[PDB]
């Protein structure tokens, strides 16, 4: 707890520490769901746990999983209403880069953006942090499939494969494990079925007691377009293992 | 280059009398050799016993007049409503004349009343603001046609201080008529307001046009 | 933040009353045109607004033209104790009817005075304004203007729109104690002269041969006067103006 | 209006000392370390590249960035202050200098704009100082080599051999008894990979530290030929590849 | 604008005894070039105004445009936007009217001429025009372009003055409004076969025609 | 930006009794597409009017290591249009540590053209290459551009545009593309009072370094 | 929704429109001393003969910004246009550097500027004023 | 004392769930004199007891005239009254000069609300804190509105604000159908206002300084009745 | 801990546990509001609102507690009254540009996406206050009927059913025995009964009440949101009452 200032606005407390920015942190997992995403030979797959403890909540309405272009996609981890903030921000950035640049906009770039963004949050005093988690997923013409994470404090990286969420660890040493055991940065896989199948098979083997057609969330990334699957999609995929 | 200005005829005139006002113009609405409207007045009452008629582009005059009315509508509100003078009325005229001096208003302006004695009174301002009274004014095309028919039939130094309402009625109708004969923009009504202590009052007469 | 949510919510654009000049100008908040110390004054939005101004103001009703003070001959002169300021009353043929004589003096307090020749509506509407402003600063210092302030006050006014139409030449004539009697030219160029003697019109030669034939310092007030009206008389209903500490006095004819 | 200004974020401490400026400097003196080599021929600029999480790309972060083709920088202290103040200074080295003089600004000028842009970060109504502290090599033709360390408070001092992060004062000590005015840009190499390899906790190889270095020009990273005078870029990246087969000689 | 690119030609209007009549052709030439066929220059607002406009077309959608946002304005938050709080023709006039004056004043206005018809709550029945300048005027015939000269003397050949008006009935108004179109189309190079009508009567309503054509024409004086 | 100062100043100068300096105002311009890059030609002599200046002028910008331009025109408004652009493409592939893409380029020369409405007088054929392909471009001084597999510009620019309807191809290898280039502007040259002395080559390959010679043709 | 800037023009004048420089013994007149512009500059000299392409330069990623800021409006909602503004407000009214004039990174990162130069960036471009005070005067809007 | 802590500011809600400023703004009311306002199917009046300082000084002034066909009497502060009339006249004319369109008494109440609402939601400035009485005619008949400053319009057919208020409310309740069913007698429905008013006296008698009387109707224009006027009604 | 004590007086702060108490200060004076269920049938939503009595001098026909967005969407809240007259004059300005613009109805999704980025720009800054409303809305498009409750956060949801207010809890118990006994659909009709069972359930507290009910559906209102006449009112008052007792 921040003993003077640091309460309220982004400075320095005595030790070099910026309070606000780890609240918003931890601001980030109360939503108490985990996402997961990996790389296919030429697609990328994410996976959210969908959670409706009231049964007078409409499911279909319910989705952390973003469209900001055609070619890539968005999981956010943390509140929506921040998290529907920033997919619009981003929507923005990604069509604005379209028009200004001639090209479209690549995974990297957009995460940069918002990293740059969320730095300026970050340092004004009068402007506050968003509370959420963001993963860019698409298969760039250059680099071929991407994911890139960018957090409240202001930090973007990209990721072999990645886990978000409050059980991020179990998930995290358990990728690290098969890709030691593979020796494969990626999934030898040439169909974006099979990847979401693996996907699906690692968040049960990691969270437990497995789950249904209505309690996940998934979204592919290709060269060509991104999409959500839906529930019959979903169900299919969980039949075959 | 777009033209913002124009021209739409007619003629107006102004007479003070030792009680009263008289305020007069013909009714018609004229295009270039083309009639836009038989009956279009140019003389409105503008609020406390004020009489006011802008001549020439009529655009200009209804924004003028509309912007007069608000400004007394402000000063009645502003000071308990009080009744706004004859003079006063003139200077707030010659302000928002003037304030168009780098574009100003195609219209030449005639006022009347009566001042604090009683005593008709008569304004007349050109088109950037200058001002002056005077006991009688024609402005439009037909002045040249009216003047000198009041100066023939009436004396201004029989003497203008003993003319009653129904002398000055007849001496306007019968130049109006005579300008009618002569010039072919003028016709088609005669719209008079006599302004005295009871009010204001308007009569109407039917030119030679039809 | 507010404000900024209003700006981006939705007719009043098309009226443009968005803005606070046009809310201003027509009367719809308030009284608040008709309290500007400093006139706002119109100005097409074109660019080139001077030439359309001139193009227009040369073209055909006699009444809708913008009134000229015509060229008569006026004089002023400072001999011992005042200013006499001489114009000719010689109206102009016109339709219309005067109830009183032509005011080609504008009496801009009771301590100054000024003449037209050049445009009416410039000179009063201005002159009017040159005397709320003495007004004022008579009241904020408590003692009379001086002439040369009142006269660089005009000078600099009619100096800022220089170019853009304005045509008229004033002479300011004033009584101080400080400074004495004093007679200033102020021109629309901008142009400011101080002066013993000023002749203008339309015949001005004549009139100031006729002062220096008979024009000295130590005059008298009825000497003064008639050298005035002979400058007059002489230049062609003589009015004359006697400025002095106390005030101006106005002679028909005497 | 309250609304037309607001109070200072950085004052003075009744001792004479500005706090932000102190705490910022106790957040870089938290960052992993970096350092700097001057050499004859070359200098070296070396850090450790962190990594929270072992499936992240160490290659799509560089802890190194290229400012010109003959300055580059490297930062100590929070990564997104350094990614803000990389952008601005290139942009920076373009507006300044090569838009108006044609050419490429000097270190030192480069440094002191960094530095003025920094400083102003200090004296403000809503930001607070950056908390990075940075260490710049470049090359110029009047100046030869040179190497600059960059403080949050905005001030900037050239350096022979420097350290800055955790264990800055024990990379200090180290380099102080293995400077000499007849190094070689090769042993400045060796220097500052032993001086890195006592610092890093951790695996020690090419993908878990990251070096630069300013020497000779490269006409071949040019990209096109048949101008002579158009000199090839001076700074270059060391590859994990050479990083290894180093720490394997 | 400088000058219009797409343009109408004429919209004539007359008052009866209940109420008025308004109509006006459907083309849009481009220069000496019939180029648009089936242009809607009759736009009705509210159940009761109807307002005709010649000229830019352009310019004529954006008045369209406007008087949408209006009509779409009045409604926020009236709840009897249908009932007694409707839009008066008087209302619609007097905003177009100051909206073609700013605009003037301006520099910048719409090449158009405007009629606005209708009849109003009491069953006054409302006419009056505006142009490009602002210039705006009552009659109780009106007429824009070539009508404002061929087809005014045959609509003041019926209503005369404003004591004809009570004698005036629909039947003859509507019959002298199709054959002053039938003139216009006899005697107008860019006029159109085709016309719309309008017919504001404060007990029926408003009747609005289309697709209606230039009948009984003669044309076998020739050989 | 750009000052606006000593405008009415000059006008009444221009008016009264002086005589503006005139500009330089640059000439054959030409650019060929071979399967796997592209050519881009120019001709050296300028000329101050009729007086040739030099015999050897470098007509030939840089944008970019793999993206190159030749402008006519106003030689000024050229060289300060192509260097803000370059500095642009440099800093924008700084960001996104990127090879730069012709599109870009393309997209910034447009919009900044078009942002002066035609006051700047630079009409630009721009040629490079990128990781999508061989990109050959013409840009007018309004802001409009044009896309083709050979293009001419400059006074001399019909012969040269003859000389390329006679001699082009699809296939056409690197030899070939600069013969035909050279040719194009020998005509100019030859054909034309405003083009002379040696020709500026500048030859793109995809995967390959830019190739620049200078005085091809001795 | 406009990509050329419109009504560049004056619509009306007067000797009080500089609210900053204005005299003290008449308020109702300009200061010419502290305006510092030559002495002999009238105000009506600058409503004619000026470069056509002047106020297309001037204000040019204005309108830029409006038209995004609309496209927002008509696309988004309200709300996106609202924070933008409230954004780049807040970082505006933040900074104050008397003396200095170049703008701040957050400034350029929200205008979406961080790799892009135009000439105003290459050119950024006395008895009385043009000092600290008058500077804080001007802000305070004391 | 923990109410202390958060009334602040009105961006700030107490732990409960509560805001303290408006409710501040909202009893500063009953600081006022007492006004009755009550409507028939063809008139609505208004009735105000004035306040002087002492015996030397003059009465406030707590009916405004608005417009033509709409008026309306102020209880509590006297700035934010000034600045909400000030409003009110501007839209009126704005209205007038714009369509030649009277401005509809609903279409007032909305705007006041619009307006005071911002003041209740943002930093630096407070909220109104005047309770109004709007009376008016237009197309839709006769109409009375109560305006209370946090934003909030109510259409009812007579009521009362300002101090020892419920006297007469409770009265114009309970002969409710009596006035309501008045139409074409203005004489009748202002002594039934006078009647309800003289039910909040304590200690005072009504007098031809400290009785005010507004009306407007079908054919009645905003007239106001001040000192002698009214003392046929006393 | 309720109370965040150092964390609570200010708008856009993160408590260490990373919460805004001021906007569960802003849920708190929602929760102290009145109840308004709102409910999802076959091919529409049914929209029920309990009315306290008030004095008689109101006029009947000038005071309606559910409020009308646009003519195929209705809206109820509960909070403060300012808060929800400026949420509903939002609504219907984004209503009427989404119409002007792309010359079709909003659907609702999208006009409660609009509505949610309002609702949550009011949580960034420290100038500002959180909405002290919770609004539950709905309506029908081509894709159907659609029912959402947006929050002082700014964070909305589609509901089958949705009650807020002092009786939510009651309210939401029977909207959930009525999702049970209802796995397949319920009609219109029933909708409106069972509104207004649940509403005369939800008032166990002394002091008397009335009923307002609102539709929208395709088969009954044509799509378009409508009040309830005499007769419909009359009968769920009735059936209200005999389930009561």
């Amino acid at each position: 707890s921040a003993a003077g200032y640091d309460r309220h606005i982004t400075i320095f407390s005595p030790e070099g520490r910026l309070y606000q920015v780890e609240y918003a942190f931890k601001a980030t997992n109360q939503t108490n769901i985990n996402s997961l995403a990996v790389r296919g030979k030429d697609c990328t797959v994410v996976i959210s746990q969908k959670k409706v403890p009231d049964k007078l909540l409409d499911p279909t309405t319910v989705s952390y999983i973003f469209c900001i272009s055609r070619t890539i996609g968005m999981v956010v981890n943390g509140p929506i209403p921040d998290a529907r903030n920033a997919a619009l921000r981003a929507k923005a950035e990604a069509a604005e880069f379209r028009y200004k640049y001639g090209y479209d906009m690549p995974c990297d770039v957009l995460a940069k953006r918002m990293a740059n963004l969320s730095q300026i949050y970050t340092q004004r005093a009068y402007m506050r942090p968003l509370g959420v988690i963001l993963t860019f997923v698409s298969v760039d013409e250059e680099l071929g499939p991407s994911i890139y994470k960018t957090d409240p404090a202001g930090y973007y990286v990209g990721y072999k494969a990645t886990a978000t969420g409050p059980k991020q660890q179990e998930i995290t040493t358990n990728l690290e494990n098969h890709f030691k055991k593979s020796k494969i940065d990626h999934i030898n896989e040439e169909s974006w079925e099979k990847v979401v199948e693996f996907a699906i098979t690692h968040m049960i083997d990691a969270l437990g007691t497995e789950f249904s057609k209505n309690d996940l969330e998934v979204g592919v990334a290709t060269k060509d377009k991104f999409f959500t699957l839906s529930a019959e999609n979903i169900e299919e995929r969980l039949v075959a293992i | 280059q777009f033209n913002p200005y124009g021209d739409n005829g007619g003629t107006i005139l102004g007479i003070a009398g030792e009680d009263f006002a008289v305020l007069a113009g013909d009714t018609r609405n004229i295009t270039d050799y083309s009639i836009n409207s038989r009956y279009e007045p140019k003389v409105f009452d503008c609020g406390d016993n004020i009489v006011m008629s802008a001549n020439g582009f009529a655009a200009d005059g209804d924004a003028l007049v509309k912007r007069f009315k608000n400004s007394v509508k402000w000063y009645h509100f502003d000071h308990n409503d009080k009744k706004l003078s004859i003079n006063s009325a003139a200077r707030n005229i010659q302000h928002l004349l003037y304030g168009k001096r780098f574009f100003p208003y195609y219209v030449h302006t005639i006022i009347a009343g009566l001042d604090e004695d009683g005593k008709g009174a008569v304004y007349s301002f050109d088109p950037v603001g200058s001002y002056e009274r005077e006991q009688c004014r024609a402005g439009g095309a037909a002045a040249s046609l009216i003047m000198p028919f009041l100066d023939n039939q009436v004396n201004f130094k029989k003497p203008l201080k003993y003319l009653s309402v129904e002398e000055v009625i007849k001496l306007v109708r019968d130049s109006f008529t005579s300008a009618t004969e002569r010039h072919i923009q003028v016709g088609d009504g005669l719209e008079i307001l006599i302004v005295t202590k009871d009010g204001v009052r308007k009569e109407f007469y039917e030119l030679k046009r039809d | 933040m507010q404000a900024i949510a209003d700006s981006f919510s939705v007719l009043v654009k098309e009226l443009q009353y968005d803005n606070e000049q046009n809310l201003e100008s027509d009367f719809v908040t308030g009284a608040s045109q008709f309290q500007r110390l400093a006139p706002s004054l119109t100005v097409p939005p074109i660019a080139s607004p001077q030439q359309f101004l001139r193009a227009h103001t040369d073209d055909r009703n006699p009444d809708c033209k913008i009134k000229i003070a015509h060229g008569t001959t006026t004089l002023a002169f400072r001999f011992q104790g005042g200013i006499i300021v001489a114009v000719d009353s010689r109206a102009t043929a016109g339709n219309w009817v005067a109830s009183q004589t032509v005011k080609k003096v504008i009496e801009i307090n009771p301590f100054l005075l000024g003449t037209m020749a050049g445009g009416a509506a410039d000179c009063q509407f201005w002159e009017t304004w040159l005397g709320s402003q003495c007004r004022l600063h008579e009241l904020r210092e408590k003692e009379r203007i001086s002439v040369a302030a009142a006269s660089k006050i005009l000078s600099n006014l009619v100096y800022q729109y220089k170019g853009a139409g304005l045509s008229m030449g004033t002479m300011i004539c004033g009584y101080t104690r400080k400074e004495g009697p004093t007679i200033y030219y102020v021109d629309s160029d901008g142009t400011r002269l101080k002066g013993d003697i000023f002749c203008v019109g339309s015949g001005q030669t004549f009139a100031y041969g006729v002062l220096d034939s008979n024009y000295k310092w130590d005059l008298s007030v009825e000497d003064a006067l008639y050298l005035g009206k002979r400058s007059i008389l002489a230049a062609a209903s003589v009015n004359l103006y006697h400025v002095t500490e106390d005030g101006w006095i106005y002679h028909g004819n005497h | 209006m309250t609304d037309r200004y607001s109070f200072s974020l950085t004052t003075f401490s009744p001792s004479g000392k500005l706090g932000q400026i102190d705490y910022a400097l106790t957040a870089v003196k938290q960052g992993v370390t970096s350092l700097g080599i001057k050499a004859t021929n070359g200098v070296v600029i070396a850090t450790e590249k962190k990594s929270s999480s072992p499936l992240a790309m160490s290659e799509t972060l560089s802890k190194v960035s290229l400012l010109t083709p003959d300055i580059g920088a490297v930062y100590s202290g929070m990564g997104p202050d350094y990614r803000v103040l990389v952008d601005k200074s290139r942009k920076v080295a373009h507006t300044s200098y090569k838009r108006i003089y044609g050419e490429y600004p000097p270190t030192k000028l480069l440094v002191s704009e960094v530095a003025k842009i920094m400083q102003e970060a200090t004296q403000s109504g809503g930001v607070r100082p950056f908390g990075v502290s940075l260490l710049i090599a470049g090359h110029d033709e009047f100046n030869g080599f040179s190497l600059y360390q960059v403080d949050p408070s905005g001030s900037y001092f050239p350096w022979k051999a420097t350290a800055i992060g955790k264990g800055s004062v024990a990379a200090k000590t180290f380099l102080e008894k293995r400077w000499n005015d007849e190094l070689e840009l090769e042993d400045a190499i060796h220097i500052a990979l032993l001086t890195l390899k006592e610092s890093v906790e951790g695996e020690f190889n090419g993908d878990t530290i990251e070096l630069a270095i300013i020497g000779d020009e490269n006409p071949d990273l040019l990209g096109y030929t048949g101008i002579p005078t158009d000199k090839g870029p001076r700074f270059r990246k060391l590859t994990s590849q050479e990083i290894n087969d180093r720490l394997e000689a | 604008t400088q000058q219009p690119i797409v343009t109408g030609t004429s919209v004539i209007s007359m008052k009866y005894d209940n109420g008025v009549i308004i109509a006006a052709d459907n083309l849009g030439s481009y220069g000496s070039l019939l180029r648009f066929n089936g242009v809607e220059r009759l736009i009705p607002v509210g159940d009761n105004t109807v307002v005709g406009i010649s000229g830019d077309i352009s310019d004529m959608q954006h008045i369209e445009r406007l008087l949408k946002d209006l009509v779409t304005e009045n409604a926020y938050d009236n709840p009897l936007a249908d009932a007694e709080e409707a839009l008066e023709p008087s209302y619609i006039f007097e905003y177009l009217a100051t909206v073609m004056y700013q605009r003037r004043s301006k520099m910048n206005p719409l090449w158009n001429a405007i009629i606005v018809a209708g009849v109003q709550s009491n069953g006054d029945q409302f006419l009056r025009y505006v142009n490009l300048l602002g210039v705006t005027y009552s009659s109780p015939t009106l007429a824009t372009g070539f009508g404002a000269h061929m087809a005014n003397p045959l609509l003041r050949k019926v209503v005369d003055r404003e004591s004809d008006i009570p004698k005036t009935t629909v039947q003859v108004a509507e019959e002298a409004i199709v054959n002053a179109m039938r003139v216009l189309y006899y005697r107008d190079a860019r006029s159109s076969r085709n016309f719309s009508l309008a017919i504001i009567d404060k007990n029926t309503g408003l009747t609005f025609k289309k697709n209606l054509q230039v009948e009984n024409m003669k044309w076998d004086f020739a050989k | 930006g750009l000052s606006f100062d000593n405008y009415q100043r000059n006008n009444f100068l221009a008016e009264n009794s002086h005589t503006q300096p005139k500009a330089t105002s640059t000439t054959t311009i030409v650019g060929v597409k071979f399967n796997n890059g592209v050519v881009i030609a120019a001709d050296t002599r300028s000329t101050q009017g009729p007086i040739v200046a030099d015999k050897n002028c470098a007509k030939l910008h840089r944008i970019s290591p793999k993206i190159w331009c030749a402008g006519a025109g106003t030689a000024a408004d050229t060289e300060a249009v192509t260097q803000l652009i370059g500095s642009n493409i440099e800093l924008h592939s700084l960001y996104t540590s990127r090879e730069p893409r012709v599109v870009s380029a393309l997209q910034m020369l447009k919009q900044h053209l078009f942002k002066y409405q035609g006051h700047i007088g630079a009409y630009l054929i721009v040629a490079g290459v990128d990781p999508t392909g061989s990109h050959l471009f013409s840009i007018h001084a309004h802001g409009s551009t044009d896309v083709g597999y050979y293009l001419s510009l400059g006074s001399g620019s019909l012969a040269a545009m003859a000389v390329l309807e006679s001699h082009w191809k699809q296939d056409l290898t690197k030899e070939e593309a600069i013969k035909l280039a050279s040719d194009a502007i020998q005509a100019g040259i030859w054909n034309d009072l405003g083009s002379g002395s040696n020709v500026d080559v500048c030859v793109m390959e995809i995967g390959k370094d830019a190739e620049y010679l200078r005085n091809y043709t001795p | 929704m406009n990509i050329v800037p419109q009504d560049t023009f004056k619509s009306q004048v007067s000797t009080d429109q500089d609210k900053s420089v204005l005299s003290s013994a008449v308020p109702s007149l300009p200061d010419t001393l502290r305006q510092q512009e030559g002495g002999a500059v009238p105000l009506s000299t600058q409503l004619n003969d000026r470069h056509p392409l002047e106020s297309t330069l001037k204000n040019w990623e204005t309108t830029q910004r409006q038209r995004q800021m609309e496209q927002y409006r008509q696309i988004f909602g309200i709300a996106e246009p609202m924070k933008r503004t409230m954004e780049m407000e807040i970082v505006n009214r933040t900074d104050f550097n008397p003396l200095s004039t170049n703008g701040s990174i957050h400034r350029d990162i929200l205008l979406n500027k961080e790799c892009s130069i135009d000439w105003e960036d290459v050119y950024p471009g006395t008895m009385v004023g043009d000092d600290v005070h008058s500077k804080i005067e001007k802000q305070l809007g004391i | 004392m923990f109410r202390n802590n958060y009334d602040g500011d009105t961006v700030t809600f107490s732990p409960t769930g509560r805001l303290f400023q408006v409710e501040y703004a909202l009893e500063a009311i009953k600081q006022g004199s007492v006004t009755v306002g009550l409507r028939s199917n063809t008139h609505a009046v208004l009735v105000a007891l004035k306040r002087n300082a002492d015996e030397l000084s003059s009465y406030q002034k707590k009916i405004i005239k608005c417009d033509e066909h709409m008026g309306l009497s102020l209880a509590g502060l006297a700035p934010d009254a000034r600045v909400l009339s000030n409003y009110l006249r501007q839209q009126c004319n704005y209205s007038s000069l714009v369509f030649n369109r009277k401005l509809a008494v609903e279409r007032a109440g909305h705007l006041l609300c619009d307006k005071a609402q911002k003041n209740t939601q943002s930093y630096g400035g407070r909220p109104y804190g005047v309770g109004l009485l709007i009376i008016g005619y237009d197309k839709s008949g006769a109409h009375l509105l109560e305006f209370q400053p946090s934003g909030n319009v109510t259409e009812l057919y007579g009521t009362a604000i300002g101090a020892r208020s419920q006297g007469a409310k409770t009265y114009l309740e309970r002969t409710l159908d009596t006035f309501i069913k008045i139409d074409g007698n203005p004489d009748e429905l202002i002594k039934a206002g006078v009647e309800a008013i003289s039910q909040s006296l304590r200690d005072e008698s009504l007098t031809v300084d400290n009785l005010s009387i507004a009306i407007v109707g079908k054919d009645t224009p905003f007239t106001i009745y001040d000192g002698e006027a009214v003392a046929k009604y006393i | 801990t309720s109370i965040g004590t150092g964390y609570d007086l200010s708008n856009s702060v993160f408590s260490p546990d990373g919460r805004n108490f001021q906007v569960e200060y802003a849920v708190k004076a929602v929760e102290n509001g009145t109840t308004s269920i709102g409910i999802k049938c076959n091919d529409g939503v049914v929209f029920a609102v309990e009315k306290l009595i008030t004095s008689k001098l109101l006029v009947p026909q000038k005071n309606v507690k559910i409020q009308v967005v646009d003519r195929h969407i209705g809206c109820v809240y509960s909070g403060l009254i300012p808060d929800g007259r400026h949420l509903v004059n939002r609504g219907r300005e984004e209503a009427a540009s989404f119409k002007k613009l792309y010359k079709t109805p909003i659907p609702i999704p999208a006009f409660a996406d609009r509505l949610g980025q309002y609702v949550q720009a009011h949580t960034l800054y420290n100038s500002v206050r959180p909405f002290g409303v919770s609004t539950i809305f709905g309506g029908v498009d081509k894709n159907g009927a659609h029912l959402y409750m947006l929050e002082p956060s700014g964070s909305y949801w589609g509901y089958k059913g949705a009650a807020t207010g002092k009786g939510r809890q009651s309210a939401k118990a029977e909207l959930e025995k009525l999702v049970d006994h209802h796995p397949e659909g319920l009609s219109a009709r029933e909708a409106v009964k069972q509104a207004a069972k649940i509403i005369y359930l939800a008032h166990e507290d002394e002091k008397d009440f009335e009923l307002e009910i609102s539709w929208c559906s395709l088969s009954e209102t044509n799509g378009l949101h409508k009040f309830v006449k005499g007769d419909l009112l009359q009968e769920a008052i009735d059936f209200a009452q005999k389930e009561i007792n």
